[PDB]
């Protein structure tokens, strides 16, 4: 038995930014973003800026944003997991930063891997994570809602999120 | 049912 059997975002581990194991079923009833990161795109400034406004207007109401570092799109995530932190915190984020982690290939987390095989989950365009600021939408039972890509700025996942509420 | 670090599945027996 593995991922490939999972049947929600919430039977899944992951690292937290400062390397303690978080178990995501705390996100069990909550409306969640599961995000790709990076600190040295150019929609950077615009990703973590509108991420940010979500959280701050809808974290009453459920949202929960996860967002894990990669470094497999340009090497625009270099640094250490301390560094992505503090950068993460310049700009006031309050949601759940990850452990830095690859998101395609066989050493992707398992989340990833899992995520990118759900019917909404799946690409209009392939499976694989295309850049950074890739968005996963999760329901509150965990399950993929919809998928946007980079150049979807968050602010555009907006207009669904009532929908899951 | 939890999925580990490593992908592997487990569920209560």
């Amino acid at each position: 038995d593995d991922w490939r059997a999972a049947r929600s975002m919430h039977e899944f581990s992951a690292k937290d930014i400062d390397g303690h194991m978080v178990n995501l079923d705390k996100y069990r009833g909550f409306v969640s973003i599961v995000t790709n990161v990076a600190s040295q795109c150019g929609k950077t400034e615009v990703n973590y800026t509108q991420l940010v406004d979500l959280h701050a207007r809808y974290a009453e109401r459920g949202l929960r944003i996860l967002a894990f570092p990669s470094n497999q799109f340009g090497k625009q995530e270099p640094g250490s997991n301390e560094e992505i932190k503090e950068f993460a915190a310049g700009y006031n984020v309050k949601f759940d930063m990850f452990s830095k982690i690859e998101v395609n290939g066989d050493d992707a987390h398992p989340l990833w891997k899992w995520m990118k095989i759900q019917p909404k989950g799946k690409g209009i365009l392939g499976n694989a994570i295309k850049w950074n600021f890739t968005k996963f939408l999760i329901d509150k039972n965990g399950v993929v809602v919809k998928r946007y890509g980079p150049m979807e700025e968050p602010l555009v996942i907006e207009k669904d999120l009532p929908h899951y509420f | 049912c939890r999925v580990d670090l490593q992908g592997w599945r487990r569920c209560r027996r």
